[PDB]
RNA sequence: CGCUGAAAGCAUCUAAGCGGGAAGCCCGCCCCAAGAUGAGGCCUCCCACGGCAGCCGGUAAGGACCCGGGAAGACCA
RNA sequence: CGAUGUCGGCUCGUCGCAUCCUGGGGCUGAAGAAGGUCCCAAGGGUUGGGCUGUUCGCCCAUUAAAGCGGCACGCGAGCUG
């Protein structure tokens, strides 16, 4: 059952 | 068999009878026939 | 208003000896052994057996009845014997005895053979009759109703296996 | 409840009553007995079979003695069957007779590291449609936090066969006590030239 | 001055006849001799207690509607993997273990309970093969 | 669903006792399984070796190493 | 809130039982066959397709049946997106 999403769409880790 | 928390006598050749724990009603009418449950 | 109290006629000649928990019974027709409650006093008076309960609570009540009728029941059993008459009704519906054993006709695909366990005794006086005998009187109405479970009476018709004297209640179809 | 020890020689079909009879030949005569295993002795009953002759060169001292207590020739199998007492000091083809049926116990073929297809005939994943680099996975292997654990016996990749299979109620095709042939009717486990038991059938 | 401590002693053997006897109410006392409490020089990090034959366990009792009633439980780890056996069952199949089972949980957990435990030698049916041990009869 | 049967003179499958009764339960089938430390059993083999429930050394029955391989196998086994 | 990735699908199960089927049973306004209704039962089973991102639902063709729920609306360090 669609609800709020609550994170948004993940991208890969930015290099650290 | 009526399975149900309130047994009652239906016709008064209806018999409670005690069995095994439970409570039961007997009648020659077989529609009368009850176990408490 | 009592079954316990009520003293137990033994005819002659059937003997009855107590022992702590069972009394023996012996007769004509062969010995029952009636276990019986350590509880209660099975007293043996002259041609009179008689059962004495030690108070007056609701299981000394309950057992003391049960145990004189229970040894008065050996008693017969042992002097007259028991027995159950069984009718079949219908019109395929047969009996027949193959040698010790009862063959039963009664409508399904193949007929139904009873063997008699020790004490019981099969006759078959007309073929629509059956007549279960023996020493011990809940064997014989146990033998009995095995053999009426067979083919129970129909609800909707005279037909299937009956006690004698069970009354015949049909109910209507359509 | 006869048994005898053989090994499994391949397959073919036999023609019987116009029809082609699938067949795996079993050479399992003779097979000496070497010990006799009793209630009073032992606990329980059974019959150490022995089968195939050695090389005396190969059989080391204790071995010879149990041998050598039963005057019987080296061997280079010992099997027991059990519940099995036969009246001779050997048990050959004989104990069976075409139409009887029997189950035949193999060590089946070795899979070696098995995939979760090969072994447990999981679906795998698509081949297409996105499918990255999980074509032959298994999926999911539980929930999460509750319980947080797998359960003991999920099915796993890991070894699969060289294992110990028995195959049962085998038609009896035909025997051939000249050769010590039993031609048993179907798929035995494991390759030509493995070891297996041949008793007679628990079903009815 | 400290408090005594026993260097090793001799450990008694004994032996209890079960038949008749209420399964629990035996049990305590079977307890109590394995952890050795009836000792005066009693220490609590040793084992010092008894060493405990029990015969005719097959002949315990037990009150109310037990037999029926009560169940043993076992979990093999695996789905769907929790055994109940009911006392009836167990009596009829593997009957010392009703006792052992009874005793089992009124010893204290640990190492030295679970060595306790190995003192209890229990048999259903009237004899034993401790004979070479002599053990003195106990009535409980 | 009964048989027998009191309390409760009748009746009652129940209070004593006995029967029938499910693809379900226990056993039975197939596989693992004595690290089952509660470490089971049986058959066979070796032997009561030297120097000083311990150590050092040479052996016994046997085992491993190495090698040729294997419908066994990732190495290992 | 110095991060417990969020619908659906796939994969893989496992459990509950208020049972969809299969087994046992009582009552039936149960003649029979077929139903209804309640009780016991969770061992196993519980199909393929059109539409739509759908879960759901409707529909086609079958079926003994085409069960309902829980497991972070089970499962993204397993995939999809
Ligand atoms: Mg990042
Ligand atoms: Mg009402
Ligand atoms: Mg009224
Ligand atoms: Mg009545
Ligand atoms: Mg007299
Ligand atoms: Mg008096
Ligand atoms: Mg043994
Ligand atoms: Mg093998
Ligand atoms: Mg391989
Ligand atoms: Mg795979
Ligand atoms: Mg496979
Ligand atoms: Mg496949
Ligand atoms: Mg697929
Ligand atoms: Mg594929
Ligand atoms: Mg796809
Ligand atoms: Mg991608
Ligand atoms: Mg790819
Ligand atoms: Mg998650
Ligand atoms: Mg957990
Ligand atoms: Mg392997
Ligand atoms: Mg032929
Ligand atoms: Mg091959
Ligand atoms: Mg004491
Ligand atoms: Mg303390
Ligand atoms: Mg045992
Ligand atoms: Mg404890
Ligand atoms: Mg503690
Ligand atoms: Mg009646
Ligand atoms: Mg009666
Ligand atoms: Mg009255
Ligand atoms: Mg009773
Ligand atoms: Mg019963
Ligand atoms: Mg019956
Ligand atoms: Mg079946
Ligand atoms: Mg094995
Ligand atoms: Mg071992
Ligand atoms: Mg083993
Ligand atoms: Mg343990
Ligand atoms: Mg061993
Ligand atoms: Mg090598
Ligand atoms: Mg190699
Ligand atoms: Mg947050
Ligand atoms: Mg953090
Ligand atoms: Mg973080
Ligand atoms: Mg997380
Ligand atoms: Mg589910
Ligand atoms: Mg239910
Ligand atoms: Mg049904
Ligand atoms: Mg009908
Ligand atoms: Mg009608
Ligand atoms: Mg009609
Ligand atoms: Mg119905
Ligand atoms: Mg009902
Ligand atoms: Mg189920
Ligand atoms: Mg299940
Ligand atoms: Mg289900
Ligand atoms: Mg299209
Ligand atoms: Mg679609
Ligand atoms: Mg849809
Ligand atoms: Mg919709
Ligand atoms: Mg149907
Ligand atoms: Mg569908
Ligand atoms: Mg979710
Ligand atoms: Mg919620
Ligand atoms: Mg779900
Ligand atoms: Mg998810
Ligand atoms: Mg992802
Ligand atoms: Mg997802
Ligand atoms: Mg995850
Ligand atoms: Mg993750
Ligand atoms: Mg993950
Ligand atoms: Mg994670
Ligand atoms: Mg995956
Ligand atoms: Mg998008
Ligand atoms: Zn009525």
């Amino acid at each position: 059952v669609d609800k709020g999403s609550y994170l948004p769409r993940p991208t890969p880790p930015r290099p650290i | 068999m009526k399975v149900r928390a309130s047994v009652k006598r239906i016709c008064d050749k209806c018999k409670v009878i005690r069995r095994h724990g439970r409570v039961y009603v007997i009648c020659e009418n077989p529609k009368h026939k009850q176990r408490q449950g | 208003s009592r079954i316990g109290r009520l003293p137990i006629p033994v005819p002659k000649g059937v003997s009855v000896e107590v022992a702590p928990g069972r009394v023996k019974v012996k007769g004509p027709k062969g010995e029952l052994e009636v276990p019986v409650s350590p509880e209660m006093r099975v007293v043996v008076e002259e041609g009179v057996v008689r059962v004495e309960r030690p108070s007056d609570e609701r299981r000394h009540k309950s057992l003391h009845g049960l145990t004189r009728t229970l040894i008065a029941n050996a008693v017969k059993g042992v002097s007259e014997g028991y027995s159950k008459e069984l009718l079949i009704k219908g019109i395929g519906y047969r009996a027949r005895l193959v040698g010790r054993a009862l063959e039963l006709t009664v409508g399904f695909s193949h007929p139904v053979v009873v063997e008699p366990p020790e004490g019981i005794t099969f006759e078959v006086p007309e073929p629509t009759r059956v007549r279960v005998s023996g020493i011990d009187k809940q064997k014989v109405g146990q033998v009995a109703a095995n053999i009426r479970a067979i083919r129970k009476p129909s609800a909707y018709h005279e037909k299937g296996i009956y006690y004698a004297g069970e009354p015949v209640r049909l109910k209507p179809g359509k | 409840m006869k048994g005898i020890l053989g090994v499994k020689v391949g397959m073919t079909r036999i023609f019987r009553d116009d029809r082609a009879v699938p067949v795996t030949v079993i050479l399992a005569g003779p097979c000496p007995v070497v010990q006799r295993r009793t209630p009073e002795k032992d606990g329980y009953t059974a019959v150490q079979l022995g089968f195939l002759p050695q090389n005396p060169k190969r059989v080391n001292r204790p071995l010879k003695g149990h041998f050598a207590k039963a005057g019987v020739e080296p061997v280079r199998i010992l099997r027991e069957i059990r519940d099995f007492n036969p009246e001779g000091d050997t048990v050959t083809v004989e104990i069976f007779k075409p139409g009887e049926r029997v189950d035949v116990t193999g060590t089946s073929k070795g899979r070696g590291f098995a995939g979760v297809m090969k072994r447990w005939n999981f679906a795998g994943g698509p081949d297409s449609h996105g499918a990255h680099k999980i074509h032959r996975h298994p999926g999911s292997i539980g929930n999460r936090k509750t319980p947080g654990r797998v359960y003991k016996g999920k099915k796993m990749a890991g070894h699969y066969g060289a294992e110990r299979v028995t195959v049962m109620n085998l038609e009896v095709v035909d025997v051939i006590p000249e050769e010590n042939l039993l031609l048993v009717k179907g798929a035995v486990p494991g390759p030509n030239g493995g070891l297996v038991i041949v008793r007679e059938t628990k079903k009815a | 001055m400290k408090t005594y401590v026993p260097k090793q002693v001799e450990p008694r053997w004994v032996l209890i006849d079960a038949e008749g006897k209420t399964l629990g109410r035996l049990a305590t006392k079977i307890a109590t001799l394995l952890r050795g409490k009836h000792r005066p020089d009693w220490t609590p990090n040793v084992a010092m207690g008894d060493f405990v034959v029990v015969v005719n366990a097959d002949k315990i009792r037990v009150t109310g509607k037990k037999l029926e009633q009560k169940i043993y439980t076992r979990y093999s780890g695996y789905p769907g993997g929790l055994k109940k056996i009911p006392l009836e069952k167990m009596l009829a199949t593997h009957p010392e273990r009703v006792l052992e089972h009874a005793v089992k949980g009124m010893l204290p957990k640990g190492p030295l309970g679970r060595r306790l435990f190995k003192r209890l030698k229990v048999y259903a049916g009237p004899d034993h093969p401790h004979q070479a041990q002599r053990p003195e009869k106990l009535e409980v």
